[PDB]
């Protein structure tokens, strides 16, 4: 079986949007 | 060829300008290079 208990995300799940090099 | 302006047209993208040697941090999947500006800054070469 599994439950599906709730949680937070927080700041989290952020990735590249491109592969461009990128600095300061 | 490198530090000599020259036309480039690096997997098709166009341009002109002078190319050199980096100390940049390309991660594995990173080919192109940028700034603030939105302007093509480094590219990653192809063949090597
Ligand atoms: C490009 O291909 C040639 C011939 O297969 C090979 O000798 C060379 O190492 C390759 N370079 C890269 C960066 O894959």
């Amino acid at each position: 079986t599994t439950t599906q208990s709730y949680t937070n995300s927080f700041t989290r799940g952020v990735y590249y949007p491109d592969k461009v090099f990128r600095s300061s | 060829v490198k530090n000599k302006c020259v036309n480039f047209n690096f997997n098709g993208l166009t341009g002109t300008g002078v190319l050199t040697k980096s100390n940049k941090k390309f991660l594995p999947f990173q080919q192109f290079g940028r700034d603030i500006v939105d302007t093509t800054d480094a590219v990653r070469d192809p063949q090597t």
